[PDB]
């Protein structure tokens, strides 16, 4: 196979890269995925916040 | 051997090519990550966060720069006279400038999807009063009137327990992406004027201060998204650095 | 169980989104109690009104992609970090590694504080007009702590283990590709603190904000020749950045750089970050 | 051995510019700090800055703030201090020291010491 | 029901009746480290009843031309309570923790506050004013203690960053017409599972009154802010001798 | 700024007698950053004594110092005088560091 050494290796990204050299550092970048988190910059708040309810009842 | 031929593009470094190229290190290992909190995966995850807009940009307040954020309301004597109008378009130069939005769209072409503009009162606890926020698709310039603005998206907010509202900018174009409005040809990709009105006076009783602020706080929507990336003006390099 | 009190959460995870959100249509709506355009912004959390709770819609089924805004995306283009010129008299110079001396490529790995990726760099060399003339050139990457070079024809050139390129003007560019090199498990732009330990006096005052995490050594470059060279050299870096992992957004400098090392700016005029108007009234 | 190695006496008229160099060899230029003393007849030795040559930050003293600034350059390990606006009581004799590191913060080795001295 | 609020952790409570919700800063609860992201090689240290609690720094006047105030972690604590004696005689720290600030005025008054948490919040200088000086911060300033020091320039934060778009970090508002107290909770955010605590600041808590402070006169002119911070949960590994900064 | 009066300004004595040269410092400060320097005539300034106690290499082991808050003193006791030079004391606790006022020895 190869040793696997890439800076993302843990939470990798999609399955498209190439590569000719046994580092896989070397290797090409590949497509991106489309995951996002969007609630944890824009809702980081304990207690939950619906839309229909009035906030600070 | 293998018999080949070379194309044309043979020798050409593009700089947005995206190639395997040979290591320097054989055998090495980085170090294991760690857990990090607040790991950013798209741009547009922070592109949803609400920052200051700089409605208040005088000329006069360049020397005192604090006073920009923050826009004043106070007891009037006419009626339905207005406060404050700008423009909505985010890639121009003005208001949007002071945000994380109007800072990342710098970085794109063409931008899609709705806004949103959120007003919070600082005020006192005594004091009330009713304001008229309108949007206007493009065509004309600012209207002259109150009569004349409310034919558009509008909505009329209460100053109450709850000190906030916010006034979608909704998607309203002829095209599906919409690059960035300048003066001359470019201002076909307007997108409107948002203005400000006094619904009724800004009403107070006797002891508590006759002028209160206004912050305005501007975010995107889910269905906003960016394409064709390239560079800012918003930084340049006139002298070499140290 | 002799002691009782010595036996004795995520908010939300993540998922795919390749487009943007579609829009479903919505009618007027009369009543009491409900209400989703009175928000609260003092609790720090953004808003979370759409666009069918404040106004009636059409149902819209859009196919934009997301792909764009990746960081994969945003960071996978070269930009120069280095000019280095061989007028220095000597045949050979020695750069020590800082790739934040442009202001293009330092705004956009400043957005974020802590940042994990793999390099990728290549070499422009030419005449200082663009001339090319055949000349064999070495490069070598020294890392911190190995000897590095003092002359033209030094000991140190031999390079038994550090790596080295040898490339004449007359080709393409040399590319190569770096790992993850850091004792730490990212770089990270910003450090807030003194390296060492001891009193701190004036003298430690000048140490403020260096990450020793981040030093890579020198870069090296000379050519091969013994004797003088009758050509002068022109040497430009590029580079790409691939594998990107990023954490803790930050607010983009709006101020221009002055120097290699610390935030300074200048104080005398502050730039408005927004271009100002005349009345308030009138756009 | 680890010796200092400063420039000559250079003679200039009130109202000009003037540099002096001193350069070090036998160590690490990047690992320690480097420091100036002005010694005057008649005064006791008084210290002008001290200067970091790995990040180019400086330091001065609020008497000498105004009247000379420090620079260095990495590559060719030289730290080169620049005198403006000279006049007659600038004619002194100015070392450049490093700082010492199993030492409490104490300059241990001293340049030649270079002289300046100003008149029409 | 959702305004009023009691948190309780040690020996020590906090109650508040006119709160906005609690925030959790990246949706991250502090918590202990893992043995898959540990390094050393000794066993750590975790007081967490004598650590573990609410301490009150000093108070600041906002009057009504202030500039602003900044605070740094964890050179706040390391002159006081238990917490400040650990962190003398350990080499490495690693905690969470948890700031609740408090400024109440009465219902004529009017103004806001910002108050923001800033991550590696390096300072800068104007350079001389000119421009061409390589100049630094003094030891004050990087590093205050517990009182605390003001901004020169509020507008730039010190650091040639806007303050207007300071609001993409964890924050919350002071609406002196809503609530009266603001809390966030921090987790450890480091490259390094542990570090030291005299040589590293990991974040700095900004509070900046955006809407000026205003009043008739006849009322109250004495408008204090208190800050109060808690260790969420701390550990400590390397024991030494005392090394007091 | 921190003044250092060095005192006396001249001194004479014999081989093998006691040399006594006193800093007295217009505050109180930390004892381990007090130096003392030595300069040949017509050459570079040498460093005798840090920590007000220890001496570097190539230095004979006569010299030696005590002192605490606003005196300071350095005593050398012993008969050769191959080394007739100027001596400052120089602080370093505060900020600017600033030397004394110098002292300078003749034999006979
Ligand atoms: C022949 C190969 C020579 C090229 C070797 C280059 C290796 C160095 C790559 C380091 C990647 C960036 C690491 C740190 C960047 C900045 O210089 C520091 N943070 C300075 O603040």
């Amino acid at each position: 196979h190869e040793n696997s050494n890439s800076a993302s290796e843990g939470s990798t990204i999609n399955y498209t890269t190439i590569n000719y050299y046994k580092d896989a550092y070397a290797a090409s970048a590949g497509r991106q995925d489309m995951s996002q988190d969007p609630k944890k910059f824009t809702d980081p708040v304990m207690d939950v916040i619906h839309e229909m309810a009035p906030p600070l009842k | 051997g293998i018999p080949t031929e070379l194309k044309p593009g043979t020798n050409q470094f593009l700089t947005t090519d995206d190639g395997v190229s040979a290591p320097i290190l054989p055998g090495f290992h980085p170090t294991p990550p760690i857990h990090i909190p607040g790991e950013v995966h798209n741009l547009l995850e922070i592109c949803r966060v609400e920052t200051i807009l700089e409605v208040n940009n005088l000329k006069t307040n360049e020397t005192t720069p604090m006073q920009r954020l923050c826009f004043p309301v106070s007891v009037q004597s006419k009626t339905g006279e207005l406060c404050a109008a700008f423009r909505a378009d985010p890639g121009r130069d003005g208001p949007w400038q002071s945000t994380i939005l109007g800072q990342l769209c710098r970085y794109y072409t063409q931008w899609s999807g709705s806004l949103e503009v959120t007003f919070m009162f600082a005020g006192s606890f005594m004091a009330t009063g009713k304001m008229l926020i309108a949007y206007t698709p493009p065509g004309g310039n600012v209207p002259a009137d109150r009569i004349t603005a409310m034919l558009g998206t509008h909505v009329i907010w209460d100053f109450g327990l709850q000190s906030s509202v916010t006034l979608v900018v909704p998607w309203i174009s002829n095209t599906h992406y919409r690059a960035h409005a300048r003066a001359g040809y470019f201002d076909y990709y307007t997108t409107g004027i948002i203005t400000i009105w006094y619904q009724t006076n800004y009403v107070v009783p006797i002891g508590a201060p006759t002028t209160a602020y206004i912050v305005a706080l501007a975010a995107a929507q889910d269905n906003f998204t960016m394409k064709l990336c390239k560079d800012t003006e918003d930084i340049e390099q006139t002298a070499n650095i140290q | 169980d002799p002691i009782a009190d010595m036996i004795d959460r995520s908010l939300t995870a993540l998922q795919v989104l390749p487009t943007a959100a579609n829009t479903e249509a919505s009618s007027h709506r009369l009543g009491t109690g409900v209400v989703p355009a009175l928000q609260a912004a003092e609790t720090g959390a953004s808003s979370n009104a759409s666009d069918k709770n404040l106004i009636e819609t059409r149902c819209v089924l859009n196919h934009h992609s997301t792909q764009e805004t990746a960081i994969g995306n945003f960071f996978s283009r070269a930009g120069l970090v280095s000019i280095i010129t061989m007028p220095n008299t000597d045949g050979y110079v020695n750069w020590d590694i800082d790739l934040m001396g442009y202001a293009q490529l330092r705004r956009k790995c400043e957005l974020f504080t802590y940042m994990r990726f793999d390099a990728e760099f290549t070499f422009v060399v030419a005449k200082p007009n663009g001339v090319l003339v055949p000349q064999l050139l070495q490069y070598m990457y020294v890392p911190p702590g190995a000897p590095k070079p003092t002359s033209r024809d030094s000991f140190a050139w031999q390079t038994a283990t550090n790596p080295s390129v040898f490339v004449k003007m007359t080709d393409p560019p040399a590319q190569v590709s770096v790992p993850f090199m850091s004792p730490a498990s990212a770089y990270q732009w910003f450090y807030d603190g003194y390296p060492t330990f001891g009193e701190h006096l004036q003298a430690n005052d000048l140490d403020y904000g260096q990450c020793p995490n981040n030093m890579m050594g020198t870069f090296s470059i000379r050519t091969v020749g013994t004797e003088k060279s009758p050509h002068s050299i022109t040497l430009r870096v590029y580079m790409r950045i691939k594998h990107v992992r990023a954490w803790i957004p930050r607010p983009l400098r709006n101020q221009p750089y002055l120097f290699k090392t610390n935030p300074n700016y200048k104080g005398n005029d502050i730039k408005c970050t927004s271009t100002s108007r005349d009345k308030i009234t009138t756009l | 051995e680890v010796q200092l190695q400063q420039s000559g006496p250079e003679l200039v008229k009130p109202g000009a510019s003037v540099k002096m160099s001193c350069k070090a060899s036998g160590y690490t230029f990047t690992d320690y700090y480097m420091k100036w003393v002005k010694q005057s007849h008649g005064k006791s030795l008084e210290w002008i800055g001290d200067i970091n040559p790995n990040n180019g930050a400086t330091s001065y003293n609020q008497k000498f703030k105004g009247k000379a600034t420090l620079t260095v350059d990495k590559s060719s390990s030289t730290a080169y201090m620049q005198l403006n606006s000279l006049t007659s009581e600038d004619s002194a004799v100015y070392y450049c020291a490093r700082r010492g590191y199993g030492l409490y913060y104490a300059m241990d080795y001293w340049g030649q010491g270079t002289s300046v001295t100003v008149s029409s | 029901s959702d305004r009023v609020a009691q948190l309780t952790i040690g020996n020590s409570t906090i109650t508040t009746q006119e709160a906005a919700n609690i925030v959790i800063a990246y949706g991250e609860w502090p918590e202990y480290c893992p043995d898959t992201d540990a390094t050393a090689v000794d066993k750590p240290t975790r007081p967490d009843v004598s650590v573990n609690r609410f301490f009150t720094l000093d108070t600041k006047s906002w009057a009504k031309d202030s500039k602003g105030w900044y605070w740094k972690f964890p050179d706040v604590l390391t002159e006081v309570g238990v917490f400040g004696q650990n962190a003398q005689f350990h080499y490495l720290y690693r905690s969470g923790f948890c700031v609740h600030v408090q400024c109440n005025a009465s219902k004529f008054h009017q103004g806001a506050l910002l108050v923001a948490v800033l991550p590696e919040y390096v300072l800068g200088t104007i350079a001389g004013g000119t421009g061409n000086e390589n100049s630094h911060p003094p030891y004050a300033t990087t590093q205050p203690g517990q009182v605390g020091a003001v901004l020169t320039h509020p507008y730039v934060l010190d650091a040639g960053i806007p303050l207007s778009q300071l609001t993409v970090c964890p924050h919350q508002w002071i609406n002196l017409r809503t609530n009266n107290c603001a809390t966030i909770i921090v987790p450890y955010m480091n490259t390094v599972p542990f570090d030291s605590a005299l040589n590293h600041c990991n974040f700095g808590l900004l509070v900046i009154p955006v809407v000026p402070l205003d009043f008739n006169a006849g009322a109250t002119s004495e408008i204090p802010i208190t800050v109060t911070i808690a260790p969420m949960c701390a550990e400590f590994a390397g024991l030494r001798q005392a090394v007091k900064q | 700024e921190i003044v250092l009066t060095q005192s006396p300004t001249t001194m004479a004595a014999s081989p093998g007698e006691k040399i006594t040269i006193t800093c007295s410092a217009s505050s109180s400060i930390s004892s381990n950053y007090l130096h003392w320097y030595q300069q040949k005539p017509g050459f570079s300034p040498k460093l005798l004594i840090y920590r007000t106690s220890n001496l570097a290499s190539g230095v004979p082991a006569r010299f030696s110092g005590s002192g605490s808050g606003t005196s300071y003193s350095l005593t050398i006791g012993t008969m050769e005088a191959e080394d007739v030079a100027t001596y400052y004391c120089q602080q370093g606790s505060s900020i600017p560091h600033t030397f004394g006022g110098g002292t300078k020895l003749e034999i006979k």
